[PDB]
């Protein structure tokens, strides 16, 4: 049943497919490594085992799909009618098809859940009271015989310093080398063969940007071989998007598959950007290092309501480091060029609105919105409040840039982010984002619904 | 070998590529050799290759040849560096150029902007722009003989650039002296008075910014503009265009004037002015070229100086200054524009704009246009320095869309990184920093090309303001409100029309209706009228008649205001002519207003609704009305290849050969006779559109109007030579065509049906040769349309096999009904008028019967009759006249014995007779004839009986197939066009005419039915037919490729149904009186044995029909076969009795009738014995069943009952003896194997006897159609599995036809790999063989004296062979497992189910599975 769950999954999904080797290698891991008998732990470290072994390979909605329906699968055929009842009653309320009542210790904690719409929570129920373990990426690539790993992610979120942050706790020299044209092909090939015939750790960066060296270069490498030379720590990565275009299947199922989350901590986003600007230029700090800030903390709520559908925008857009590198260039002339320190905000905040954040965009109340973004950060007043926790005084004019720069990294430092952040900081109603999630409630509770009517 | 003199003669005798560097070098010599001093290291490289050339005119030459082809690629590459703007050109263009004495017309593809050179006693002087404008030097260049090519090429883009320079320093210096403007504007080019006026005006608002004033420079741009808009009507074409591309741009100044001065804070108008571009210069760089740089939303790009001449400007708008700060903001960090959204939007126009702005020429590709083109067009903007603007990228073919994203991308790195040199096209080129790429999109951007480009979304931009500013700039009196009520009715016409696929409503009609307003508005006033009228004749001639409606209310609506001459000039042409409307009147105007404003049109509509009568009497009212002298040419076009449509050059050679419309084209630039000065040529292209067909001439139909030929030569398309398109649907037709090209629909017919038949009866006259009044007045007295439309109108109610709209079918009627009162004319003068109104109607009656009730059935003829009477069923005409029946004709044949097998013998019924009397009716009228029904009903069996017996027509054989006719034709017929006989007429028999899959040869018919003749394609010239007709016969619904109503229109559709049970039951009674003067004993049984077949025949058809199982289909072809099969039986056998007679009956007919069932044998069993049991009540009959019916002839010398131990022992017998001979398979010998094995037997003994046997898979049918071969003697063919199937099929042929070999083909379902070798088997199994698989010669010499060792004219010889390959073939198809998609295409085939006897062995059963 739990492999017939899973094909389903792959279905869904290009990238969500399984074979039956690597299910048949984690069902051997279960023993390879008292529910009041034995016959039934052995089943309950089954479960553990199969469900922290293919829980990686998948987003956050599959991977809560897969738990609550394995959870599902284990409560009705141990546990007795009643609670297979309530589970579907509360199940229907949750995707708005079934309503009543349900009959009714856990069960009493996961009603007040729902009656609360906090559908996450109700999530976190099952994947807390059932499931006792959980792995991450380094818990991935620890226990995986494996030399290749697929990490793929939504556009507008990278997980290329991840891997970086795993390479440093691991005492071993990450190689990161782009693709996107016949001089990074030619490279990446010179240093694949020398990691194949030397060692040491290679990454791509989005081999979709070489989808042609996939279906005819990294097929005849990767299926035309067998395991590589077993060599110490030496290990090879790939990276990919899940939104695009299918990459060849056998690859998929030639490599382990991690999908990787995103970071939506919008201080920690702003945090990202201002410690990896090295500040200088013409203008040094007098003014340079606030429109920085603000630029950094303006792409920091706009690639955070990216991430919200149909709420935050009308359409899933991308907005990268390139934007903020052109807005930056921009503010740069106009600081540079305007030496009166009355510096007209209107320019930036209408080329900001309309060229530089507003040129991908089609729709018109996302330009309406990305001018309201705008207008908040760049207002240019004496005192603004940037979040309703955090306020930026102006800079004096008897500073240098050291002393400007230490006060905004105060200034952001002793910032503590509250847990509404995706509704609070970026200007949204609750109702909205109410909505938000009981739709991807109704979403994850309707396909649950069909997993488990087959 | 052929005569070496450059030129080569005779060249059709390592050779394509040796003619092809003779032809090379004959350009070669011809432009540089025979001019060449302008070229010195390529006078050395041509005095190498001149070597090499004497000494090749054979590998070490051909290397030598390769060699020189490299050399020649290398010296353009030479040439890129020192002059690189030759990448615009082909080599061959190059090569031309290096050859200014007496050449032109090439600096329009590498400059952009020039027309052509003004010279002056060998020395440069100057350039002409496009539009006219005229360049002057400000130093003439003498010219020299020693001068290199590029040398002076490059002097001359250099002066330019300091002529443009030095016109804008004087242009600025009068203007900042105070001289106005329209002083100025007479005496520099157009872009060094609009840079002038563009950093005047910069300053000027700079200036008055400073402070708080706008209003003093407010007037004086508005007085300014005034100034323009009255010194433009009192100018020349130059100056025109002078005046309005810079009046345009001072509406530009005046509203950001105006937008400036409306601000309430200064903060304000800081803001909007960094946002309009702005035009600086600096006085203290000493560099001239560098003076002048770009300023826009802070952010700052050069001029470049480059020559723009006079091309159309954009119309400055919000959105059009928001996209140059786009493209600004992106070139400064040395990226790339892209943009995107829906089409239509301007994107290549903004960004030529924003290119033309800056006094830079850009570079514009389209895409559909191949990788070498693109690769060398970036190579050369990346070496110049020019900007990149792809068009349509997302339409480019994958492969070229990655190489070209991959060099983008390489252009791109380049200009972050500020490389000096680009490795593009593995070489190092320079790349220069002032360079650009600019990509618009309609899908998305790759990521690897999106990650360094800037993409960004447009609308539809403000085409309020664009018509505004347009009427204003051509005088206007109120544009604004004229351009919202044009903007607003293009809005509701895109929302409220239907939406067919060529219902564009963009801004590029609406940019086409201002463009067509202006001889309109010149013609009639200002106003709305003016623009009312123009919209009209714009849109009206392609929209429907509900889209007419909508079109006519909402105009009526929104505007106020709602040549009597050209009207009688109309009038005068139908009337001459014979044509003959409200709705045809207002198609000739619309075509008439059409082809006074635009040079090419495309005629689109229902099939005969008057198009060809349309330009036709328009044509013949031109010649009335201008006086000119009108010559008009009708093209089909897909009769003919596109390579022999537009001369076709071999590429062996690359000679160029003219075609049919190059050699018109060069009729027409020649003019050899001066007649042209009042001549208009017209060339209509009848067929429909085919994009690869029509594309060759783009530049013809747009504004260019000059032909380009694939060898370089550009024929120009004078004004009054027009290009027709006559079609029928607009599905294959790209959009930029539809707005390229004028398009009148013809929504629905003209009516005029009391019209319509009084010009086929004048033609009809017209064409033949006291009484002939007489007749005449009969004929239209008898011809009351109250009457004919209701009997027209009740004639739709019937089922119409080839479905013809009954407006399409009145030529038949009229042809016949006058062709048949023309025959009866010497019998006119002696009788009464009441005999003769009775003859002509009667006549009119039967030629109406069989134009309107043809194609119906026999019930539903006879219902039409009925209905037709009330408003006789075999009424007919004697020879003084009298009334008669059909029935009276009928004679009686009395055929031999052994005349029965003879396939091309028919029994005379009433409705043969009939048929072949129509048949001779129609032909005699010169009408195309196309008979439907069933197949085996007789359509081909009628036509050949039809066409034998007659001393007036002959038989010309043709057969036809999936892939000619005329091949066969120029045998039989003498060069005008003539019948090879002066007294019987020619008729082209083409059978199976769905076969042609889609098409050419359909068309083909149709041009010789209609226009009555054909181009000769390697002549190029127009022949006439005169005697020869067109008939044809199939089922088009039934088969399992529906033609054009333009072909079947001019062709009279019959149907032919089957025979009634009466005919049947009368023709196979006098065939079994045939088969039994072998037997007179018994002939006094012959009517039971025929109506117990034709019984027997219509219940196998009644029950066991094609929804059970696919070849269940029943044909009167089988009964004849069941005939044949008796009279074999009786023939090779001894003296039988009246039991004999029975069993043998009922052996046959079991044979042919139930051997296609797998129960149902069963089912057959209880029929047979029921038929006998009723029509046959004779003793002891029996031998129904399976096992109790086994006739052979393999135990003696006569065919005769058997019984079955004798039968198997010696099959067992002769079984081991094939095992001990042949090839040994463990083969169990059953009882279902033996009735197999006897029917296989008894279906190979008949002469010309084909099969295919259906079953499972292992059931052995192979190996027993493989031992009944054995013990019949045949010879077993196998195919060793299209040439190998071609030369094994003629392999066949051949062996069996010249050494007599008896041959028996297994054909399985695993040898057909393709369509093609089904359509080679369909055609050989069709008739007795396929001619079509020196070899022709060789046969019939062959052929020839094969038959003298065993007859003169062709056509004996031919019968003679087909007889003789049918007497000694048989094939065998075995097919598995009918599921299979190519086996149900193989069983189902028309073809091959005819030919063959279906043999399903079925499956297993129980009985036979036990033993
Ligand atoms: N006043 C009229 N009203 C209707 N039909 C007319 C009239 N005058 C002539 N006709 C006939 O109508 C026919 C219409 O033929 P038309 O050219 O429209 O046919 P088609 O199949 O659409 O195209 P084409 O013949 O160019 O291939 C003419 O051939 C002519 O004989
Ligand atoms: N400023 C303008 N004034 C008038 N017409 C314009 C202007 N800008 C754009 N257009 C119209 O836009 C059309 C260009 O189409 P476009 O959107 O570029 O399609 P494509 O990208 O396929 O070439 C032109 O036909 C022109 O009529
Ligand atoms: N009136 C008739 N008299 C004799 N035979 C007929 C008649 N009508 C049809 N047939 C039979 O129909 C068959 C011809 O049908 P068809 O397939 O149209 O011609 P063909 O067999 O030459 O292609 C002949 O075999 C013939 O025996
Ligand atoms: N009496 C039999 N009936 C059916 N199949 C047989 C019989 N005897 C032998 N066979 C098998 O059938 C094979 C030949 O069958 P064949 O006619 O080639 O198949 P198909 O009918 O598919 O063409 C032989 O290889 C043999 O093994
Ligand atoms: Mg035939």
């Amino acid at each position: 049943k739990i492999f017939s769950m899973l094909e389903k999954f792959g279905q869904f999904h290009w990238f969500y497919g399984i074979s039956i080797g690597q299910f048949l290698s984690c069902f051997k891991r279960v023993f390879i490594k008292a529910a009041r008998t034995r016959v039934d732990e052995i089943l309950w470290l089954l479960y553990q085992e199969v469900y922290c072994q293919f829980s990686t390979a998948l987003d956050k909605k599959f991977k809560m799909i897969m738990a609550m329906t394995m959870f599902c699968l284990y409560k009705f055929d141990i546990e007795s009618e009643q609670y297979k009842e309530a589970v579907l009653t509360m199940i229907g309320v949750l995707s708005e098809s079934s309503d009543g009542v349900p009959k009714l210790d856990d069960l009493r904690y996961l009603w007040d859940y729902v009656t609360t719409k906090s559908y996450i929570s109700a999530l976190n129920w099952f994947k807390n009271e059932f499931f006792v373990d959980e792995w991450n990426i380094a818990d991935v690539v620890a226990n995986s015989e494996n030399n290749y790993f697929t990490m793929a992610s939504e556009r507008d979120v990278d997980g290329t310093f991840k891997l970086i942050e795993l390479a440093k706790a691991s005492k071993e020299s990450l190689k990161i080398i782009p693709l996107g044209s016949i001089e990074n092909l030619n490279y990446a090939q010179e240093e694949i063969s020398k990691s194949k015939i030397e060692g040491g750790w290679i990454l791509l960066q989005n081999i979709q940007m070489s989808l042609s060296w996939v279906k005819t270069y990294l097929h005849k490498h990767v299926e035309e071989t067998k395991a590589a030379e077993e060599h110490e720590k030496f290990k090879m990565f790939m990276t990919c998007h899940l939104t695009g275009d299918k990459l060849p299947a056998p690859l998929l199922q030639r490599t382990d598959r991690v999908v990787y989350e995103d970071i939506p901590g919008i201080l920690d986003t702003v945090k990202d950007l201002w410690g990896s600007q090295f500040f200088t230029g013409k203008i040094s700090g007098v003014w340079s290092v606030y429109c920085t800030f603000l630029l950094s903390w303006f792409h920091a709520l706009i690639t955070a309501r990216t991430r919200l559908v149909p709420h935050g925008f009308s359409k899933k857009y991308y907005f990268n480091d390139c934007d903020f590198q052109f807005a930056s260039v921009y503010l740069e002339n106009v600081l540079a060029t305007n030496s009166t320190n009355n510096i007209p905000w209107a320019q930036v905040r209408d080329h900001i609105a309309t060229i530089v954040y507003g040129g991908k965009i089609d729709e018109e109340k996302d330009l309406e919105v990305v001018a309201k973004l705008c207008a908040h950060v760049f207002c240019g007043s004496d005192n603004l409040q940037i979040v309703p926790g955090v306020r930026i005084p102006q800079p004096l004019l008897q500073q240098s840039e050291e002393e400007e720069r230490a006060r905004l990294t105060a200034i952001l430092s002793n910032t503590i982010e509250p847990a509404d952040s995706l509704s609070s900081w970026l200007q949204l109603p609750r109702e909205s984002i109410l909505d938000y999630e009981r739709l991807q409630a109704k979403e994850v509770a309707s396909s649950t619904e069909q997993l488990l009517q087959e | 070998q052929y005569e070496v003199i450059k030129l080569v003669r005779e060249w059709d005798v390592i050779q394509v590529n040796w003619v092809e560097v003779q032809f090379y070098w004959l350009d070669l010599y011809g432009i540089l050799g025979e001019i060449q001093n302008f070229l010195p290291l390529e006078t050395s490289k041509f005095k190498s290759l001149t070597s090499e050339y004497k000494m090749i005119t054979f590998d070490t030459t051909l290397k030598l040849t390769i060699d020189s082809l490299k050399m020649i690629k290398s010296s353009l590459s030479t040439f890129l560096e020192r002059f690189p703007r030759f990448y615009f050109l082909g080599n061959d263009d190059l090569l031309k150029i290096i050859g200014h004495d007496q050449v032109s017309k090439f600096m329009k593809k590498m400059f952009g902007s020039i027309e052509s050179i003004i010279f002056f006693e060998d020395s440069i002087t100057g350039v002409r722009s496009v539009e006219g404008e005229v360049l002057n030097l400000n130093e003439k260049i003498e010219l020299k003989d020693s001068i290199q090519a590029q040398e002076w090429l490059n002097i001359l883009d250099t002066e330019i650039k300091l002529s443009v320079f030095t016109q804008f320093r004087d242009c600025l210096g009068q203007l900042k002296d105070g001289t106005d403007i329209e002083v100025v504007v007479s005496k520099y080019i157009f872009q060094a008075i609009l840079l002038s006026a563009q950093v005047m005006w910069t300053e000027l608002v700079e200036k008055c910014l400073q402070t708080n004033e706008f209003s003093k420079y407010w007037k004086e741009v508005d007085m300014k503009i005034k100034g323009l808009l009255d010194k433009l009507n009192k100018s020349s074409d130059n100056v025109k265009k002078k005046i309005e591309a810079l009046l345009v741009e001072y509406l530009h100044f005046n509203n950001v004037i105006g937008q400036l001065k409306n601000c309430s804070t200064k903060e304000e108008a800081r803001l909007l002015w960094a946002k309009v571009q702005k035009f600086y210069q600096k006085n203290d760089t000493l560099d001239d070229l560098n003076s002048v740089f770009i300023s826009q939303s802070g952010y700052l790009l050069q001029y470049k100086f480059e020559y723009i001449g006079i091309p159309e400007r954009l119309i400055y708008t919000p959105l059009l200054l928001v996209g140059f700060a786009t493209l600004t903001d992106s070139l400064h960090q040395k990226y790339g524009g892209c943009f995107f959204g829906p089409a239509g939007t301007g994107k290549t126009e903004t960004v030529k704009a924003f290119g033309q702005n800056l006094g830079r020429v850009v570079v514009v590709f389209n895409c559909d246009f191949d990788y070498q083109v693109l690769s060398r067009l970036l190579v050369g903007i990346t070496q110049i320095g020019a900007w990149g603007c792809f068009d349509e990228f997302n339409r480019l073919d994958e492969k070229v869309l990655s190489a070209v994203s991959a060099n983008i991308q390489q252009i791109q790195n380049g200009l972050q990184v500020g490389k000096s040199h680009i490795t593009l096209l593995e070489e190092e080129t320079p790349l220069s920093p002032h360079t650009a790429v600019f990509i618009t999109l309609n899908s998305e951007l790759p990521e690897n090309l999106k990650k360094s480009f800037r993409e960004f979304s447009m609308k539809s931009p403000q085409s309020g303001t664009i018509a505004e500013m347009i009427l204003q700039i051509m005088g206007f009196e109120d544009s604004k409100s004229l351009a919202s009520k044009i903007v607003h009715f293009l809005e509701l016409l895109s929302s409220k029309c239907s939406s067919m696929n060529h219902y564009h409503f963009g801004l590029r009609t609406l940019k086409g209706v201002l463009r067509n307003c202006s001889p309109l508005v010149s013609e009639f006033g200002e106003g709305e009228k003016t623009v009312v009228e123009s919209l009209k004749r714009v849109i009206l001639p392609s929209l429907g008649d509900t889209d007419e409606l909508v079109f006519k209310d909402e105009l009526s609506k929104i505007f106020d205001s709602a040549s009597k001459a050209i009207v009688q000039c109309l009038k005068d042409a139908g009337q001459r002519s014979g044509f003959s409307s409200e709705e045809f009147l207002k198609k000739c105007m619309q075509f008439y207003y059409m082809q006074k404003t635009q040079q090419a049109l495309i005629l689109v509509g229902k099939a005969g609704c008057g198009k060809t009568a349309t330009w036709k009497t328009v044509i013949d009212a031109m010649a009335i009305f201008d006086g000119h002298a009108n010559v008009v040419y009708v093209i089909d076009t897909k009769v003919l290849t596109k390579e022999s449509l537009y001369g076709s050059m071999l590429k062996a050679t690359l000679e160029w050969r003219d075609g049919l419309f190059t050699s018109i084209l060069r009729r027409v630039n020649d003019d050899i006779t001066g007649t042209f000065k009042n001549s208009r040529i017209w060339v209509v292209f009848d067929s429909d559109l085919d994009p690869e067909y029509v594309e060759a001439m783009n530049s013809v139909l747009d504004d260019n109007k000059i032909l380009t030929l694939p060898n370089g030569e550009r024929l120009p398309i004078p004004p009054n030579f027009r290009i027709l398109f006559e079609t029928d649907n607009l599905d294959h037709t790209t959009p930029a065509t539809i707005t390229r090209c004028g398009l009148l629909w013809f929504s629905t017919d003209v009516c005029s049906i009391s019209s319509k038949i009084d010009h086929l009866l004048n033609k009809s006259y017209e064409a033949l040769d006291f009484e002939l009044d007489k007749l005449k007045d009969l004929i239209s007295d008898s011809f009351d349309m109250a009457s004919l439309t209701n009997i027209f109108t009740c004639s739709n109610d019937l089922v119409h096999i080839l479905g013809v709209r009954t407006f399409n079918k009145l030529e038949t009627a009229v042809q016949l009904a006058v062709h048949l009162i023309s025959s009866y004319r010497q019998w006119f003068q002696n009788l009464d008028d009441k005999s003769l109104k009775d003859v002509i109607t009667l006549l009119i009656k039967r030629s109406l019967l069989y134009a309107l009730a043809g194609d119906s059935t026999g019930e539903s003829q006879r219902a039409f009759i009925q209905t037709i009477n009330t408003y006789s069923d075999y009424s007919t005409i004697v020879i003084k006249l009298s009334f008669s029946s059909f029935c009276s004709e009928i004679p009686s044949v009395s055929l031999e014995a052994h005349e029965v097998m003879r396939p091309d013998i028919v029994i005379p019924t009433i409705d043969t007779i009939k048929h072949e009397k129509i048949f001779y009716d129609l032909l005699n009228s010169k009408r195309g004839i196309i008979l439907c029904g069933p197949p085996g009903s007789g359509k081909t069996m009628i036509m050949n009986n039809a066409l034998r017996n007659s001393s007036l027509y002959d038989v010309v054989g043709i057969n036809f197939s999936k892939d000619h006719i005329l091949s066969a034709l120029h045998r039989h017929t003498n060069y005008t066009l003539l019948p090879k006989s002066d007294i019987k007429n020619l008729v082209l028999f083409c059978d199976e005419i769905n076969l042609p899959k889609l098409q050419n040869v359909v068309l083909f018919l149709r041009q010789l039915m209609e226009k009555q003749g054909f181009w000769k394609t390697p002549e190029n010239k127009w022949v006439t037919i005169e005697r020869i007709h067109i008939v044809g016969a199939c089922n088009p619904p039934t088969d399992p490729i529906p033609m054009s109503e333009r072909f079947t229109r001019h062709a009279a559709i019959l149907y032919l149904g089957y025979p009634s049970g009466k005919s049947l039951s009368q023709i196979y009674e006098i065939y079994y009186k045939a088969i039994f003067k072998l037997v007179p004993e018994f002939r006094s049984y012959t009517e039971p044995f025929a109506r117990a077949s034709v019984h027997l025949y219509n219940e196998c058809k009644a029950r066991y029909s094609t929804g059970l199982q696919s070849h269940y289909l029943f044909s009167p072809r089988e009964l004849t076969r069941l005939v044949r099969g008796v009279y074999t039986a009786i023939n090779t056998g001894p003296r039988q009795t009246l039991r004999s007679l029975i069993r043998l009956w009922a052996y046959e007919a079991w044979r042919i009738f139930a051997d296609r069932l797998v129960k149902e044998k069963n089912s057959f069993e209880q029929l047979l014995y029921e038929t006998v049991d009723k029509y046959l009540p004779n003793q002891d009959l029996g031998n129904i069943s399976s096992t109790s019916l086994l006739f052979s002839g393999l135990l003696s010398l006569d065919f005769k009952e058997v019984n079955k131990t004798d039968l198997v022992n010696f099959i067992e017998e002769r079984f081991k003896t094939f095992c001990d001979e042949e090839l040994e398979v463990p083969m169990v010998i059953h009882e279902s194997m033996v009735d197999h094995i006897l029917r296989i037997d008894r279906a190979l003994k008949q002469v010309q006897g084909h099969m295919m046997l259906i079953g499972a898979s292992r059931t052995g049918k192979t190996i027993l159609t493989r031992f009944v071969a054995w013990l019949n003697g045949l010879k077993i063919v196998q195919p060793k599995i299209l040439s190998d199937f071609d030369m094994i099929l003629k392999k066949a042929i051949s062996d069996c036809s010249l050494k007599e070999s008896r041959t028996c083909l297994i054909i399985d379902e695993s040898n057909i790999l393709e369509t093609a070798f089904l359509e080679r088997m369909n055609t050989l199994l069709a008739n007795a063989d396929i001619p079509d698989l020196e070899e022709y010669d060789k046969l019939l010499n062959n052929l020839r004296n094969k038959t003298r060792s065993l007859l003169d004219t062709e056509q004996e010889l031919y019968d003679w062979f087909v007889g003789e390959i049918a007497k000694n073939l048989h094939v065998v198809f075995t097919i598995c497992d009918p599921t299979n998609n190519k086996s149900s295409a193989m069983i189902s085939s028309p073809a091959l189910f005819n030919r063959c006897i279906i043999n399903w062995m079925g499956d297993w059963d129980t009985k036979t599975m036990s033993q």
